[PDB]
């Protein structure tokens, strides 16, 4: 009888508040209750079931002393009750109890251990997302509690990293001197080497745990989304706290200590990166106040990039996403002086294996957008550094073809900047332009030899391969456009130590050889347009004897390829084409 | 000269010795890694590698100089080293004999050179050892290449014995770089998949080599919070292969399955998918109540979790991929499947992938 089963579960819930019942019996009863919520929610009695259980669960949670040992049956029972509250469906039946549950959870956020606080935060997020209640004083008290945690963070950092404390052996430390869930072993009698052995796990206080600090900013973002008109001025107070938080760095001496904890440092960096994501969300609303504090922000996020652990690829990804969002705003101008460090690939990507394979496209696309927006302010040295990095990106066959095209397009745009800065500096701009042209010619050769041979091998006679063909076409088009731009830059730059510019000049023999190789390789590379892509999925080489090209893209790119040579001095054109014809 | 005469350099031993000296030298690798963009010598490492490769093509016994060529892959030079990769992945498996492949492996084992770090050994396993051994196993030369199927790990001729004892030595494991560990787990996956008989004979009452290989994988099952996900899941992929090949106890299989179910992170999606594709068919084939265990754990994770979307979508992707396996337990899963389908399809702001 489902009614009898529901009454039995109600008796179990009432027995939860009972003092006589053994703890393990309560744990088993609630474990049975947790598994059977699928059956309870079907019946219309689920509403009365909620009206009975939710007040009782809240009462038991309120009455209990805050536990901090993970193996304690009372702590496990409290955690199971909280998880049961989280698992309760969020339909309209939860609405009457929502206010009481939210108030109870908000009071526990001030007071309880990491496990229970994290569960309470999840419950708060779910309830506020689904039901969206109006603003109460508990919300302002939460925002003040978060601000207090942000202010307390340097003390936490000093306590755990800067001045670690040795836990007395065979003793159970208070939770205020552990930074994370730590397991310890205790022998009951210290008088002898042989004694009864017991093991305990200590849960930190929620006000000191960095996992809670990592989880907080998303809740603030959610409540700003729900309560935008009310808490707008309160969020403004977070900005200096956010900047101070991201500015914090653990000293080098602390990391080398005998008591240094790597997982706690990972949690600390995770909290800092979550704070930077919060900043990236609020950057466009509070842009004036962020601008006032931006000078520390540049340092803070450069240091987050330097200090992000190699193993934590997800943290590096979130940091890169937040940086991409921030760089879209005016604040990218502040990075103009420091981009010489930001071009260090170790800073940007690190030495992690997953970071190197997965996140390099994200890193170079973010940096490419930054360079493209900033390019007119970068000096000649920074332009050369960006050229060197993205030139190395052109060749790199581990990167997807989209990233190679993106780097080619970046190098194309730099050419007029490199020209302007070289004319102002009277520097070596023509040399870096020649080096870019060489990198483009070598990419043409690589496409002709490796990529086109594979594409042709994959073809079959008529009557992701599409992606490989479309990206080869796009890369060849970008290479042609970049070669034309680089040629215009070379033909528009004063040479190193030259007296004066002249409106066109016969190229040196080495440059002419490079252009001869360009003709040889690009004429092979432009064969990609022969490979058609039928609607049936067949990729086939078109009939060889056909000069009536039906495609506009091939006509345009072939005319652009000829545009490279038509702007040269007649003697250079003659030397190249006598050999190449 | 090498281009015009392919056979000339194979005899000039002193010249090639000084070419190697330059190639392994610190100043050369620093200068070419830390060039100015306008540096004239950008072709130099390609030309030097081409010469050293030409020497190595005819003199197979000089495995040391072959390994030093992988310094081309540790940097990121601005000249295309694809000809080295092509040679190492294609020509070595095709051309080298079984004895020469064994020499490659045994030189990799005893390579005690202070200047040859873990990343270079990772390059060795990635480009030389694994392709060659994969080609040999595909051709069927596994018995000759591995040598004797020594159940007792002492025999210095048994490739599996020396690999598990010397290479996987627990004392080495501490400072292990993640790339080296990953490619060692890939080599162990080759050994297990192609040559299970050499790893463990089911007739033997006990074998230490299987235990020591599982022990090498096992740190991935530890619940540490700062591990590169590819290393952890590569270890799960090795355990998935071992579980498929060998009659492993239930608790290990269930722990590996549960840990792969909790693996909803984006960073290691492909490796987790490979491991699950291997393991999910294996679970019903392994134990007498495999279908019930599949049901129990899938239901448990879908219910007790899934308040976070990525976990639920991960489990649903796994169900979709292996629906044929889940077919005999369809009736249990289908309710949660349709509920999650409705929720994911109608919750606000559905991404097209969801």
């Amino acid at each position: 009888d489902q009614t009898t089963l529901m009454k039995k579960y109600l008796q179990f819930v009432a027995a939860l508040t009972d003092v006589n019942t053994p703890d393990e019996t309560k744990l088993k009863m609630m474990q049975e209750v947790s598994e059977n919520f699928e059956n309870v929610t079907s019946s219309p009695q689920y509403s009365t079931f909620l009206e009975h259980i939710i007040p009782r669960f809240l009462t038991f949670l309120q009455d209990g002393e805050v536990q901090f040992l993970q193996e304690k049956p009372a702590q496990q029972l409290r955690k199971l009750v909280l998880e049961i509250i989280h698992r309760i469906p969020t339909n309209e039946h939860l609405r009457p109890h929502t206010k009481n549950v939210l108030s109870v959870m908000f009071r526990f956020l001030e007071t309880e251990n990491e496990e229970n606080v994290l569960i309470c935060l999840r419950i708060i997020i779910e309830l506020h997302k689904q039901f969206r209640p109006p603003i109460t004083q508990e919300i302002h008290h939460f925002l003040d509690f978060v601000k207090q945690i942000y202010k307390e963070l340097p003390k936490v950092v000093n306590r755990y990293f800067e001045n670690p404390q040795v836990i007395p052996e065979n003793t159970v430390p208070p939770p205020e001197m552990v930074g994370m869930i730590t397991t310890i072993a205790v022998k009951v009698n210290p008088e002898r080497e042989d004694s009864e052995t017991r093991t305990h796990s200590i849960i930190p206080r929620g006000s000191l745990s960095l996992k809670v600090l990592a989880e907080l900013p998303i809740i603030v973002v959610l409540m700003y989304q729900l309560y935008k008109l009310n808490i707008h001025n309160v969020v403004a107070e977070f900005v200096p706290l956010i900047m101070n938080t991201i500015a914090i760095q653990v000293s080098a001496q602390a990391r080398q200590h005998k008591l240094y904890n790597k997982e706690l440092y990972a949690d600390f960096i995770a909290a800092q990166i979550k704070t930077l994501s919060f900043l990236a969300y609020i950057i466009r609303i509070y842009q004036e106040l962020v601008t006032k504090y931006s000078q520390q922000m540049v340092k803070g996020m450069l240091q987050l990039l330097s200090n992000c652990p190699a193993e934590t690829a997800h943290l590096r990804k979130e940091l890169l996403i937040a940086a991409k969002h921030i760089l879209t705003t005016e604040l990218r101008n502040q990075f103009i002086p420091c981009m010489d460090k930001l071009f260090d690939e170790s800073i940007l990507i690190g030495s992690g294996y997953t970071a190197r394979e997965t996140l390099r496209p994200l890193a170079y696309s973010t940096l490419a957008d930054l360079v493209h927006h900033v390019r007119q302010h970068l000096p000649l040295s920074d332009l050369s550094l960006a050229v060197q990095l993205f030139a190395k990106n052109i060749d790199d066959e581990s990167l997807p073809s989209s990233i190679q095209t993106m780097s080619c397009k970046l190098l194309l745009n730099l050419v007029d900047c490199i020209r302007s800065k070289s004319e102002q500096e009277s520097g070596n701009g023509r040399d870096v332009l020649m080096r870019m042209l060489e990198v483009f010619v070598l990419k043409f050769h690589t496409i002709a030899r490796y990529q086109l041979s594979a594409i042709f091998k994959k073809c079959k006679p008529q009557s992701k391969q599409t992606f490989q063909v479309t990206d080869c076409r796009s890369l060849v088009k970008t290479l042609v456009c970049g070669v034309k731009t680089i040629t215009w830059g070379i033909t528009s730059c004063k040479a190193p130590g030259e007296a004066q510019f002249i409106p066109n000049k016969q190229l040196q023999p080495k440059e002419t050889q490079i252009y001869i190789k360009l003709v040889k390789y690009a004429m092979q590379a432009l064969d990609i347009y022969q490979v058609q892509i039928a609607g049936n999925g067949q990729t086939y080489i078109r009939v060889a004897n056909c000069q009536t090209v039906r495609m506009k893209e091939e006509k345009e790119v072939l005319e652009h390829f000829a545009g490279v040579f038509t702007m040269m001095n007649p003697l250079t054109f003659k030397e190249i084409f006598q050999t190449t014809v | 000269i090498v281009k015009n005469d392919d056979s000339w350099l194979a005899s000039q031993h002193s010249l090639v010795s000084q070419l190697r000296r330059v190639w392994v030298s610190e100043n050369f690798q620093e200068r070419h890694r830390k060039e100015n963009m306008a540096a004239t010598n950008w072709k130099e490492p390609k030309l030097l590698a081409y010469c050293l490769l030409n020497y190595c093509k005819r003199n197979y016994g000089d495995i040391e100089l072959l390994f030093q060529l992988l310094r081309a892959f540790t940097g990121r030079f601005l000249c295309n080293m694809t000809f080295l990769k092509e040679y190492m992945e294609e020509e070595i498996p095709k051309n080298y004999s079984i004895a020469q492949k064994r020499a490659l492996f045994f030189r990799f084992v005893d390579f005690n050179d202070p200047n040859f770090g873990d990343e270079l050994k990772a390059k060795v396993l990635q480009h030389i050892l694994n392709p060659a051994f994969l080609y040999s196993f595909e051709k069927g030369e596994g018995e000759q290449l591995l040598g004797p199927p020594n159940p007792e790990g002492d025999n210095p001729e048994s490739i599996t014995s020396v690999f598990i004892t010397k290479v996987l030595d627990p004392e080495k494991q501490a400072d292990m770089l993640d790339s080296l560990r990953i490619y060692l787990l890939q080599y162990a996956t080759l050994l297990v998949e192609h040559a299970p008989h050499h790893i463990h004979d089911n007739n033997k009452n006990r074998n230490s080599k299987l235990r020591r290989l599982m022990t090498f994988a096992w740190p991935c099952l530890l619940s540490k919070a700062c591990v590169d996900p590819a290393c952890k899941y590569s270890g799960h992929l090795l355990l998935a292969h071992i579980i498929a090949k060998f009659a492993i106890h239930k608790k290990i299989v269930l722990q590996v399955f549960h840990s792969l179910l909790k693996a909803h992170a984006m960073e290691a999606r492909a490796i987790v998918r490979q491991a699950m594709a291997i393991l999910t068919p294996a679970v019903p084939a392994r134990m007498e109540d495999g279908h019930q265990m599949l049901t129990h754990w899938t239901r448990k994770i879908i219910v007790e979790e899934g308040h976070t979307v990525p976990q639920l979508v991960h489990i649903l992707h796994l169900i979709v991929q292996h629906f044929k396996v889940y077919y005999p337990v369809r009736h249990h899963l289908v309710q949660h499947m349709v509920s999650a389908m409705q929720r994911l399809g109608f919750t606000p702001s559905v991404t097209i992938e969801q």
